RNA sequence: GGCCAGCGAUCCUUUGCGUAUGAACAAAUCAUACCAGAGGUGUCAGAAUAAUUACCACAGGGAUAACUGGCUUAUCCUUCGAUGU
RNA sequence: AGCCCUUCCGAUGUAGAUGUGGCGUGGAGGUAAGGACGAAGCUGAUGGCGUGAGCCUCAGAUGGACCAGCCUCUAGUGCAGAUCU
RNA sequence: CCAAAGCAAGGUAUUAAGGCACCAAGUGGGCCUUCUUCGGUAAGCGGAGCAGGCGAUGCGGAAUGAACCGCUUAGGGAUAUGUGGC
RNA sequence: GCGUGAGCGAAAGUUUGAAAAGCACUUUGGAAAGAGAGUGACAUAGACCUGAAGUCGUGACAAUAAUGGAAGUACCUCCAUUUCGCCAAAACCAGCCUCUACUGAGCAAGAACGAGGUCAUGGUUUUGGCGGAAAUGGGGUGCCCCCACCCGUCUUGAAACACGGACCAAGGAGUCAAACAGACGCGCAAGGGAGAAGAUAUCAGUACUUCUCUCGUACUGAAAGGGAGAUUGUGGUGUGCACACUUGCCCAACAC
């Protein structure tokens, strides 16, 4: 089970028990799989003009000339003239395969596993080590999965969800975001992508109602039970983000992707895979008393060292005797 | 400064890492291997190597196959023995042709929604290679099964077709594409 | 080659003697080292293979 | 040119295989035919003799 | 369970600091900063620590008894085989190292105030 | 006691400005390197690895650790006869004033302190 | 992903695995399948030995969809039958009903040994299978 | 069949043979198909193929002439991104 | 930078095949961190580390503002030779 | 099958891990030598058989040599050699 | 700019600096310029960020086909580390190595005693030497002795009297798509999957779904057409892991 701490103080309202999803198995590779295949579909196509380098008239010189057969650009009177041309070696000529429009740029992930893998990465949300472990600052968060009162989407101006985010202990791993942005490294600044900043905390609201206040705070992204996004449950493609999940987002949690004997009711059949293992922490079936029962309980020389030889012959010291003489 | 002649080719090929990226299949090897180090079971022996092996070569095995592999096994078991284990190391599917099955004690990676209920339909159990270790350490009255690869469509390809003693299948898109008068055609039999 | 005098015999199995163990080149050293490569009664000395390599 | 140098080198590489052994593609098929069908009623027969006795070893077994 | 939680933030996490091959935790919960399962007390279900507290010595226990709150899963005490008697309280197998490292605190505490004290 | 303190050097490094000393395997039938003719230069191979267990350690007897920040000085607390925090490059002298007087508190050591 | 290409692995090995004699050109051979009744004559042949000639009658415009009878056998009947309103199912007793149309199956070609009776309601049947569906006491009824 | 050499694909034509197709239906015609031969590819595992170029050209070749050294008494080893008769 | 230790056998290699918690480059999702107490770049009897690709540090009496690490993603990704441009 | 129930057929020395599959490359100018030859007046010539080599490979030696001799090869040291020497 | 023309067609970052504050004035010069001075945080920021290589000038220095390898040594080291430990030498133990019998004086012949060597063998210190420097290591330059045919290339064969090769910088060559296949990873599995599209919530993404379609579960025949269980269950048999029991069942698998 699970109690929900109120945003308004420390004190919790009442507990949940965990939604199955929570219990699901953790797949870090799917989610990679996943999550790798999925960024590619926020991807946009670029490509060379069709005609770049190509845009001149030029023909080789032919053999016979002291250069090289590379086409060489016509006419004169200018610096480009008899200049190599077209061949992906040359100045002004064309790139070696030109990008194309039609590159495939995006992915197909089976309906499953882009469903295997929210199941796995709000499974691996509900686990400390792993939420600590991808960079969360969790150390003041009252429990973990963070479920919330219901009413703190309910809130309108940003700073009464400022007081909330304090209240929930979130604000250290909201900190870390703001102290987190700077300028982009490298050649992304002029593309547009110049601020990068760590991912905070994912606030899950019940439904689309309950944004406003917590809009514009920096470092807080916001999710919606009803399209929870996996390229925001594992940022990176890393497992293990922390989130804020609201009462009403967090009861409906197995309504939205089922148990391991009940379906999901608005995912259609779908329903949370098996755990491959019943007991998944095998170094405990190893130590234990039913395993343990079972398990399975300088001389070289020999002919010239003489300890090595009295060693392997022990008759020879009651031979040596019998050399005397 | 030696003769190698015929020692290279000695050398074997063998798994000796799983390739799968599936962290529980890790913790599974993880198990068997330990267990087939410290127990001198041949069961763990066989567990682990085969946990090691190919998706492909850990081909799956219909709950048909284990009923009937499995029936045909415990029929001659004196009275008072309760039936094998029936582990695999692949997934175990579920068979519309067999719908009634005996109460199987199945132990797979991985089974079918379908093979999960119908083996629980029949009141057995559908567990995992984690109790399989907590109740058979050993391969004790364990009966492992693999699941079959000689029907899979990848073999039907092996050989040429063209060549006189096979049946491979020819690759083709267009299934009268390559069709032959009977007269034209290799002779279907021959000797090796 | 020729007749390894018995000498010849015991300075090679006892200088340059070397069992194979578990495919290992292992170096004479032991009678138990012996006893354990030959699980024969017949063979537990260096003594017992120097005579029947001679 | 025609010469088989290397040949034999290049052949006992993976050795001559040896042929296959008898109790393997052993086909008949081919055989003189009226040999052959009499011995398809015989080995019908000893299936017929096969399962008859795994029914027997069964009925056996239930005590 | 942490046998596969291990298996999880092996490969990267933000304590592990896989800097010129050579690999050390940032967790503030290892005892040694060696990334091994052993040590990576984040991610276990008991753990103990023996970090100084301000010329103290600082024992940070988890048994797991709190299991996931973080804000109440760590206890500390302040207090040499005895800061080892409390680790092992937790931990036996830490114990061993977390005498030593309990230790290592010490001279470092000693070391450190002659080192203070002769900045003047 | 290094195998070989020679850097395995390009073959004919030394005549062409432009290529840098940096190794690159030679090739080519003719490469009198490759075929290993014995007045020639060597090639690396397995043979040159260094001894296993002195392996990385610089002749301070510590295997460098980068270092960044004052916090990372805590990694190397309690392995400070085993690992020697080299400051990166680019930490400011402010910081470095900062990890120095502290390295120097813990009794780890440091490379360029 | 271009990190995986073995063009990179061999980036410094100067012929890309094609060899520093019988150097990679182009088409050394013709575009596509030339020569298949030439220089890789031996190649077809092994191969794919039906591929050239001619075999049979044309269908000038052919109509797949008057064509279309998929077929269900006897033995997977039970894809069909709930699990649930199959659960007693005696031969003298009432039976499942089994629509084939709305199953997407024209045909019922009698396989595998069915023993649970069904109704099965479709287009066509195998000589053998209204025979073994009969003989567990269930019935085929034709429809179209 | 006359021991052992005496012979040949695909497509096409053609002949035979015992039903099948010409797909809204039906018969006849026609055509097609299956099937088994035949017509032939002698460059014989099978394009249907005349010269000339000193006005010539290109990609190469020392895989290959003359030439150039060598060997021998013709070879083709060097050289055809040229070693002047 | 192999969990540790022990023992044993092997090691050449063109074409080629394969491996690599192998190197390195531009970019991206992450993480972690650095920078006007001086980022990148560049210079270097700056040493140190690595078999090696290389990395790191030192020093600039260089620079003037960005940016290394790590895991994942990506590619217009590594050059003495093309009578290469 | 036999005239037949007997015949036929199928059934109650040293050493060394064996076999099988899949996918795929390069290669498809070879050269020399050993011995055996064939052709040629002869060749550092054309052609084969055998095996070994060079190619692809150094190292040591024959002063020198692609293939001779010895030996074949991780980075090093001691020892002792091989062909060859003093 | 080129071409009669149709047409071809460049190079060029004014990226000094925060600002021009863009060097007034003195001084030499005919001038260009120079020397001061001045501005600015910096003018080796001066009409210009950075400021590489290669090339050149200069100073100082080592020196006397090239390069190169090996190993030393001479000198130098703005380098590293260490020491206030480093170089040595001797010993001890272990290891290791070297240095009768028969026969009719000989061998085809066996040990022993004794002694030596050795740490580029292991373990035991001892004793001295050195200690702003020492010391080990690296680096640099020279030498010495020695080794060492220019590389890439096609080729049986390259040092070739075979081709390509003056220097350096930037660039430069297995790519993208698609259709198959094998292998490997993942998902589900007798099913798998969607696509187009839609509907929604919030952003070309994620979430969602109908209906279908598609590959598969059935094959075969030219075709009309037909279409596979055994005698509540492996079709049999042979060989066949594991387990069971002291032979059974045999999984897969091959074969028949
Ligand atoms: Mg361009
Ligand atoms: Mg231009
Ligand atoms: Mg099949
Ligand atoms: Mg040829
Ligand atoms: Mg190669
Ligand atoms: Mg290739
Ligand atoms: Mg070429
Ligand atoms: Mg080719
Ligand atoms: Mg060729
Ligand atoms: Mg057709
Ligand atoms: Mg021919
Ligand atoms: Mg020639
Ligand atoms: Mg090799
Ligand atoms: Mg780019
Ligand atoms: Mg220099
Ligand atoms: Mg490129
Ligand atoms: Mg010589
Ligand atoms: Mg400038
Ligand atoms: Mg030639
Ligand atoms: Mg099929």
């Amino acid at each position: 089970s699970v109690s929900v701490y109120s945003a308004s103080e420390d004190k919790v309202v009442g507990t949940c028990p965990l939604p199955a999803v929570f219990t699901a198995p953790i797949r870090h590779d799917i989610v990679q799989f996943v999550h790798t295949n999925m960024a590619k579909n926020s991807r946009q196509a670029y490509a060379v003009n069709r005609l770049s380098g190509m845009n001149h008239s030029a023909e080789s010189w032919g053999t016979g000339r002291a250069v090289a057969r590379i086409p060489r650009i016509g006419g004169g009177g200018t610096s480009t003239s008899g200049a190599g041309a077209f061949g992906n070696m040359c100045r002004g000529g064309r790139m070696f395969a030109p990008t194309k429009i039609f590159r495939r740029w995006h992915r197909k992930i089976n309906l499953h596993q882009k469903r295997f893998a929210v199941v796995s990465a709000l499974a691996a949300s509900s686990v400390p080590a792993l939420v600590m472990s991808r960079g969360h600052k969790i150390e003041n968060v009252a429990e973990v999965p963070l479920v919330v009162e219901d009413a703190v989407q309910g809130y309108e101006k940003t700073k009464e969800a400022m007081a909330f985010l304090k209240a929930i202990g979130a604000v250290d791993d909201v900190n870390r975001v703001n102290d987190s942005r700077e300028i982009r490294a490298g050649r992304g600044k002029m593309r547009n992508r110049r601020y990068v900043a760590r991912r905070g905390p994912m606030l899950v609201m019940p439904d689309n109602k309950g944004t406003r206040a917590f809009r514009n705070i920096f470092g807080l992204d916001l999710a919606n039970v009803n399209a929870l996004n996996l390229l925001h449950l594992a940022p990176g493609g890393h497992v293990g983000r922390f989130v804020v999940w609201t009462k009403g987002a967090f009861e409906k949690l197995d309504s939205i992707f089922g148990t391991f004997t009940k379906a999901s009711a608005v995912k259609k059949g779908f329903m949370l895979p098996a755990p491959m293992l019943t007991n998944t922490d095998v170094t405990r079936i190893m130590q234990s008393e039913e395993v343990r029962r079972v398990l399975k309980p300088q001389p070289t020389n020999g002919f010239r060292n003489r300890r090595l030889r009295l060693r392997l012959n022990p008759f020879q010291k009651k031979e040596s005797a019998m050399v005397k003489g | 400064g030696v003769d190698l002649t015929g020692v290279q080719k000695k050398k074997r090929v063998v798994r000796h890492h799983t390739y799968s990226t599936n962290p529980y299949i890790k913790l599974l090897i993880k198990l068997y291997k330990f267990l087939a180090q410290r127990t001198n079971s041949a069961f763990n022996k066989l567990v682990h190597q085969r946990l090691l092996k190919s998706r492909s070569n850990r081909a799956p095995i219909s709950l048909s196959r284990i009923a009937v592999c499995m029936k045909r096994k415990s029929v001659w078991l004196e009275k008072g023995k309760k039936a094998p284990i029936a582990v695999i190391v692949g997934d175990v599917l579920d068979d519309v042709r067999m719908a009634r099955i005996p109460a199987l004690r199945v132990c797979a990676l991985r089974f079918s929604k379908s093979a999960r209920e119908r083996i629980t339909g029949a009141g057995g159990e559908c567990l995992t290679f984690d109790q399989l270790a907590m109740v058979a350490p050993t391969g004790k009255n364990t009966f492992l099964l693999r699941g079959r690869k000689s029907g899979r469509e990848s073999v039907k390809h092996f050989g040429a077709a063209g060549v006189p003693g096979s049946h491979a299948k020819p690759f083709t898109s267009n299934r009268g594409k390559e069709r032959q008068r009977s007269s034209a055609r290799r002779r279907a039999f021959r000797h090796k | 080659y020729g007749y390894p005098s018995l000498r010849t015999v015991r300075m090679m199995v006892y200088k340059r003697g070397h069992l194979k163990i578990n495919g290992q080149r292992v170096k004479i050293v032991n009678n138990q080292m012996i006893e354990s490569k030959y699980n024969n009664e017949n063979i537990v000395c260096a003594e017992d293979i120097v005579n029947q390599i001679y | 040119n025609h010469t088989n140098h290397n040949q034999s080198r290049k052949n006992h590489r993976n050795g001559i295989k040896r042929a296959l052994p008898m109790y393997l593609h052993n086909s008949k098929r081919g055989s003189w035919l009226p040999a052959l069908i009499n011995a398809r009623r015989v080995r019908k027969n000893n299936q017929k003799a096969a399962v008859k006795a795994r029914r027997e070893r069964l009925a056996a077994h239930k005590a | 369970s942490t046998d596969l939680q291990w298996l999880l933030v092996r490969q990267n996490s933000k304590f592990l600091q896989k800097r010129n091959g050579i690999r050390l935790s940032s967790d503030p919960f290892n005892n040694n900063a060696n990334w091994t399962k052993r040590h990576a007390g984040f991610l276990n279900t008991k753990a103990a620590v023996v970090k100084t507290k301000g010329d103290r010595i600082l024992v940070t226990t988890k048994d797991g008894k709190a299991g996931n709150k973080p804000k109440s899963m760590y206890k500390k005490a302040v207090m040499a085989s005895v800061v080892s008697k409390a680790v092992a309280a937790v931990r036996p197998d830490l114990a061993s190292i977390a005498s030593r490292r309990a230790r290592k605190m010490a001279s470092t505490l000693e070391h450190m105030k002659k080192v203070r004290a002769a900045r003047k | 006691v290094k195998k070989r303190t020679k850097r395995f050097t390009r073959h004919k490094c030394e005549l062409f400005p432009q290529l840098s000393s940096s190794w690159r395997k030679p090739r080519g039938e003719d490469s009198p390197v490759r075929r290993r003719y014995k007045g020639q230069k060597a090639m690396p191979n397995k043979g040159y690895g260094s001894d296993r267990k002195t392996k990385y350690i610089t002749p301070s007897g510590f295997k460098n650790f980068p270092i960044h920040n004052v916090q990372d000085l805590y990694m190397l607390l309690m392995q400070n006869r085993k690992y020697a925090g080299v400051i990166s490059h680019t930490v400011g002298a402010k910081s470095r004033k900062a990890i120095v007087r502290k390295a120097h508190e813990l009794d780890v050591r440091l490379i360029n302190g | 992903p271009t990190r995986f290409k073995k063009t990179r692995h061999q980036r410094g090995s100067t012929f890309c695995g094609y060899g520093r004699v019988g150097k990679h050109r182009k088409h050394p051979s013709g575009r596509g399948n030339a020569g298949g009744q030439h220089h890789h004559r031996i190649n077809f042949d092994k191969y794919h030995p039906g591929y050239f000639g001619k075999c049979g009658m044309n269908h000038y415009h052919l109509k797949k969809n008057p064509l279309w009878k998929p077929t269900i056998n006897l033995n997977n009947l039970a894809k069909l039958i709930a699990k649930d309103e199959a659960l007693k199912a005696k031969k003298g007793e009432t039976l499942p009903v089994v629509d084939l149309l709305a199953n997407g199956y024209s045909k019922l070609l009698g396989n595998g040994h069915l023993q649970t009776p069904c109704i099965v309601k479709a287009r066509w049947v195998s000589k053998l299978a209204d025979k073994k569906i009969r003989k567990a006491g269930g019935a085929v009824v034709l429809q179209a």
